[PDB]
């Protein structure tokens, strides 16, 4: 419970558990299928 | 393609494969994604519920610590004469560095803790104070000068014998997050500074000793740690290898001598066929 | 007034604590958040993306030059090519990787790794190499009757130009150590070996010697545990201007 | 079927019959600026295809001993046509990018190009604590060279810059990269002559080698501002 | 008792620091309170009123000569007749305002200006001016030419005295700061210069240099950040009568 | 015309504008009425949602902090007799002011904090008591007088080792508001002093060291910080620009040259057509 | 929440986000419309 | 329609052809006090049409190097009509005020004088520490003369002098400033011979100037209390 | 001006249009080469590689 009036002021927010990691690993227009050939 | 990630996914078994025009194991690396291939497609695998945790490598706890970004020590006595300035900047000590700069932006508020120790050239205890001078205003020019008064500068008054010193500053850059790295320059001008972002601009520590001098001189040194929170973190980078240079850029020269010199990074081998340490029976 | 007790730990500083603490500004409104393309919220994200091992780590092979394993045409049969240590807390191919950079921020991990390796020699040039992961207990397989034995991929040079080999998460405990002792049985992972299974064959116009790229990442099934500095990067004096910003 | 490509934007377009799909950084797509996340008051130009459309610079030639190319955006463009001309009447722009980045030989060459797009590449300079200056970091349509590719002329690596929205041109495989770029800031519009979003770097990661005839192997960059606005009308900075 | 430990920052005096405290007078009864004509809440409020810019702050010029700008029948066309400096925090001609210096006790600012003029000259005076607002990036215009691809309002002289140029907030970063360094990126706001659009045109009785008094203020899409102590004001030494309060 | 505000203004886009008998842009500066001109009605504007916060400029929070009002350093030995008293004002420090002779009235609680600091002619951690004698009441002659006991006066007592001491003083004036400014005498004869209303007459601060002297000699320096909340404020005024001379009066001369002058207030510049910081490409 | 018997010793009070900056920039009797000639 | 105005308050009226709409101090009106905001108990008096009309003061003569004047209320008015005698007889007082301040000249005459009302306006003196005195101060219907308007005679300035209520006479737009006052204080009543509420001021910011013939160009003022209250009734400090 | 970049391969043959841009509705086939409501403009072909 944070006690102050400035919410910055909160302690850390360790909860946010969502992931995207194809923005990353797979940044390709077109979806590549399991085991199709990619090419 | 977003979603809930709490644990390391779990495996699931897997057969025999022997199917025409499937190829799981092949890729197109031109195409700039990382190989798809599953475990289950490259071998036969058992079920697995794996319960691993994946939180201690949430970003808030990555960069979540507190970290040293300013050590100074000065002498207190009659005369830096008892107090002194510090240009904030989080490009001094290469650890917290080197984590930050894994990211291109980040957004976040930090916790500031103040860390004092003294010794005599019995030990006082005396009153510092730390007060923030941002951008544009007048920093002080004497341990006395009436800047000290403080009327909208926030100031911390604390005491040697008491725990550190703390307080969050927030978010304050004039942008949607700060930018860690920063291709452009700083000026309307061509003659600028480079690589640094005039928006991420803090300002200045100032901290003096409130207590008059004594009759004997005491060297005094002041630490001052930062840990981020609430933070939000944009586009990964290759991390830095190179040893540091300077605050002021990504200036490189390497090490003497591998690991980490300019012409190889990692140590060297006999040839690509030597096993370093392998294990002899 | 509450009557209270001080217990120990009481006005210590742990950097890593976790609590609120006076705002310096009161009232402040920071800038409105606005989107930003590539958001990352766990760090696990960062080390599923593949980069390249520095495999020919040998004096000679000057930077990029050691990014690149050469192989050429050969003379002989079911022949060696090359080998790749798995130590990722002992300097290695493995170490300037987005997976080793990471990692090396920890003591724990756990999970599959995947290698992937794209041929670059020109269209006319084929070949059939096979890649072994060999799970630790004896020395480096040197023939290929040997590295066979182990998990492996034949892997034949065509259109689709890279091919992956998975090392599973093959461990008795739950998670492995980044120990100091590369032999410990709590951290060594085996080997990874590469040969001929057939031969690399071109025609004269091609040139007789072709460089492979090897990539590894970290699949999701992934973990890292226990934070502490990383050995990558430190310092024995004050970087240029550092003593400037005091002046 | 990911192979073929066609990129069509204002009077120009491109088509490759050797691509390797194409990448969309960080999974992003162009657009314009929302109401919800602007800033400047006044009201926007909008130009569409007169600038929104493929730039083709001047090609460079891949050598035995090449280091790399390196181009920045907005830098390289700031001069040319219609797209040169709004940036330098106007203080404020904001785009996002389409890369189509060329070269072929024959099915005797071998060479692998990566082609990466990197946000904010901030240079180092080498061996000298002196910050590189205005001529070292823009060099306008003819673009740079990396000095030590291998750390990315900036103390990291290229092991790792993977990490950076990318495709490679391995000439056994594919003739041609594309990468569409997203408005990539903190801010919602930047002032164009003093800050680059993006830097597009081509590196020889394996040298390029035959045994067949020797022919000069061009590299050639074409570019397609997309979404285009501009705030902040005076005289030009030309 | 309740088991408690101390957290760092504990027993620290911070001056922005927002607690109850011990009253000193307990059971003190407040005086009632009164309505009172122009209360304030907001010092946004007090900004949004326009005030006098110094513009002829010259050598020669003294005390209100200073806050006028004197403007005579041309010989030539196109004149430039003067330039306004934006510069809030370096010294200018709009240091001095309500805008001005409730804005310099703060460091981060966003939001339309306005600049109003009125025409002091006598009745059967006549003319055209044409103000621009020249957004940041290269030099100050000097030509009506090229001042006019700017921001601008022409001005016709007449029953109605004054005309406002706005200022629009263009800005690329939600904010901008009052940095020591005018040329900054982050500073800089641009120019306002005013030429002849005609001419000032009078008759032999009337005065033939005629005097313009500029105003500015901010519009209610106006915002302030970062407070901090502000730089028109100080002191060296004790104020006459200080050391006598002790006495 | 009264409304809750709590971020800045949105703007709505604007079309072009061609009609007979409108024009926002020409206004009367002598009805006294500031310009109403919008941007709309000036420029082509787009849509802009702002989210920009208005309460850092709150007038609690522009007044609400700790300043500086009191600093007074003496001499605690065996005989400012280890005690002093200070007849309470604003008016010493600049910084504290300025800032509230922005305003004409003001009407608030104030939270009183006392910082106390010592210096060797080890350091002893002293008691020291700081007792409010309201105007009217007897003041101590003497480190030891009888009027320390105070009976009904509110003293408090704190040690040199402790944190600041605080407490808060009630809004005290006699009227509904004090008088930052006050245009008239104090009494009801023609010899009085002019610019000091008697309603806001708050009293005196006596500080003096509870322990007896020691054999050695120091110097112990008390700061007095005050910080006003719970604020109402009435009729802002110009700022200050000439440098203060004395805390009894507005008094001004200027500095000897600009900027802040008698003369001229902002700083010269060549002429009217030359722009001082001028980007030079 | 504050602990003593006293109001006024509590926290700073800056919930009150109530203007009207009109009673300084536009004190006239006869209110001015917008685009309206103001004389 | 807001340039013709015409003010009548008991046996007194003004009008002016050539208004710029008038002032209404803060946007209030004056009133006489409420039940729920009276200190004293005594019942008041309230003269009315004796005291609540326009009151003329002597004029001043505007020069080419005039400084400016002022006029402190109620010490003006303290000394004339009824409105004088009842501020004699009495210990406490109350009102508002309307002020109308008048300059006429010609077509062929320029000229700016800012008409404010300040609150509170505690003069300073110049060059000394020495407070000013009672004679300073005390003008009466006189008023006084501003030394160094720039700064108000009190170290602020002039130019933000405009956050109080006012209005202006620029000679080519009015020729009359009104402004209506109401109680201006931090109690419900005051001691009329001790301290001033409000300071009129009038300075020229624009000189007068011309070319035409010279004339004697006066300026003047009419100041009309509003909701005179009177308490405390005794013999006459007259 | 208007472009299309090609790339030889399996599809042998690329095509350029030229769209219809004129102020006018129609042009002339003037024996003035150089006429306003006669010149087309040009095509122009360079090594993209
Ligand atoms: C100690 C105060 C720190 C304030 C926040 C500084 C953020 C710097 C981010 C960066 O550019 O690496
Ligand atoms: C340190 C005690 C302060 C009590 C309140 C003083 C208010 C003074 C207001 C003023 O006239 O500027």
């Amino acid at each position: 419970i944070n006690f102050y009036k400035d919410s910055y002021a909160a302690s850390a927010s360790k909860q946010d558990f969502s992931q995207d990691p194809s923005k990353f690993t797979e940044p390709v227009v077109e979806g590549l299928k399991a085991g199709a050939p990619v090419l | 393609v977003e979603s809930i990630i709490k644990t390391a996914t779990d495996t699931v078994k897997s057969e025999i494969n022997a199917e025409l025009g499937v190829v799981p194991s092949l890729n197109a690396v031109e195409t700039g994604a990382t190989s798809n291939t599953e475990p289950e497609e490259a071998i036969q695998t058992r079920t697995v519920i794996n319960q691993h945790g994946v939180s201690e490598t949430l970003v808030e706890n990555f960069l979540g610590r507190a970290a040293l970004v300013s050590k100074k020590s000065f002498e207190y006595k009659n005369h830096h004469k008892n107090f002194f300035k510090w240009t904030i900047n989080t490009k001094s000590f290469v650890q917290l560095r080197r984590k930050l700069e894994l990211f291109t932006y980040l957004r976040f508020d930090a916790e500031i803790t103040i860390l004092t120790t003294v010794a005599v050239n019995g030990l006082p205890d005396l009153t510092l104070q730390a007060m923030f001078v941002p951008t544009g205003a007048l920093t002080p020019k004497e341990q006395d000068s009436f800047h000290w008064q403080s009327g909208s500068n926030a100031s911390v008054f604390f005491k040697i014998s008491d725990p550190p010193a703390r307080m969050t500053i927030p978010f304050m850059c004039i942008n949607s997050a700060y930018s860690v790295f920063y291709d452009g320059f700083a000026g309307f001008e061509k003659n600028g500074l480079y690589g640094i972002n005039p928006a991420d601009t803090i300002g200045n520590l100032c901290v003096r000793i409130v207590n008059e001098h004594q009759p004997v001189g005491f060297t005094v040194t002041v630490r001052v740690y930062m840990k981020p929170k609430h933070i939000k973190a944009w586009a990964p980078r290759p991390p830095r290898t190179m040893p540091y240079m300077s605050i002021a850029n990504a200036n490189y020269k390497g090490r003497d001598t591998a690991p980490n010199t300019l012409n190889a990074i990692i140590g060297n081998r006999a040839s690509v066929t030597t096993m370093p340490h392998n294990i002899v029976t | 007034g509450v009557p209270t007790y001080l217990l120990p730990g009481s006005g210590q500083f742990l950097t890593t604590d976790d609590h609120s603490s006076a705002p310096v500004l009161p009232c402040f409104n920071p800038t409105p958040e606005m989107h930003i393309p590539g958001q990352i919220r766990n760090m696990l994200e960062m080390i599923q993306v593949e980069s390249m091992m520095e495999i020919n780590n040998t004096d000679g092979a000057n930077g990029m030059e050691r990014l690149r394993v050469d192989i050429s045409v050969q003379a002989d049969l079911d022949q060696l090519l090359f080998n790749i240590p798995l130590d990722i807390q002992l300097d290695g191919p493995l170490r300037n990787t987005l997976v080793g950079n990471i990692s090396r921020y920890y003591t724990h991990w756990s999970g599959s790794l995947e290698m992937t390796f794209m041929f670059c020699g020109s269209f006319m040039a084929t070949g059939k190499l096979i890649l072994c992961y060999t799970p630790p207990g004896g020395s480096c397989p040197t023939t290929r009757e040997t590295a066979m034995l182990g998990t492996h991929i034949v892997w034949d040079f065509g259109l689709q130009s890279s091919i992956t080999l998975i090392i599973p998460w093959i461990s008795g405990s739950h998670y492995r150590m980044f120990n100091s002792d590369a032999k410990s049985t709590n951290a060594n992972v085996g080997y990874v070996t590469c040969f001929m299974q057939t031969n690399l064959i071109v025609p004269s116009e091609s040139s007789d010697t072709c460089s492979l790229i090897g990539f590894i990442a970290a699949k999701d099934d992934f973990s890292l545990r226990l934070m502490r500095d990383s050995p990558d990067i430190g310092q024995s004096n004050h970087l240029h201007g550092a003593e400037a910003a005091y002046q | 079927s990911d192979r073929v490509l066609q990129l069509k934007l204002g009077n120009s377009a491109i088509v490759t019959q050797e691509a390797a799909n194409y990448c969309c950084a960080y999974g992003e797509w162009p657009n314009y600026l929302p109401d919800h996340e602007a800033v400047a008051i006044d009201k926007p130009t909008q130009p569409e295809t007169s600038t929104d459309r493929f730039y083709t610079l001047r090609s460079v030639k891949w050598e035995s001993n090449s280091t790399g190319w390196w181009w920045k955006l907005p830098d390289a463009l700031n001069n040319i046509g219609m797209f040169g001309q709004n940036v330098q009447y106007h203080y404020l722009y904001r785009s996002g990018f389409l890369i189509h980045v060329q070269c072929n030989a024959t099915k005797f060459h071998q060479g692998a190009l990566l082609v990466v797009a990197i946000p904010e590449h901030q240079r180092g300079a080498h061996d000298t604590t002196t910050s590189p200056g205005f001529n070292d970091i823009m060099k306008g349509e003819r673009g740079g060279t990396f000095n030590h590719p291998y750390v990315l002329d900036d103390g990291t690596s290229i092991a790792c810059a993977t990490i950076f929205p990318h495709q490679w041109i391995n000439l056994r495989t594919n003739n041609s990269a594309t990468i569409v770029l997203p408005w990539m800031n903190v801010a919602p519009m930047d002032f164009p002559l003093r800050h680059n979003q993006w830097t597009l770097a081509v590196i020889p990661v394996v040298p390029l080698g035959t045994r067949t005839m020797s022919s000069v192997v061009p590299i050639t960059v074409s570019i397609a501002p997309m979404c285009c606005e501009f705030n902040g009308l005076r005289h030009a900075i030309t």
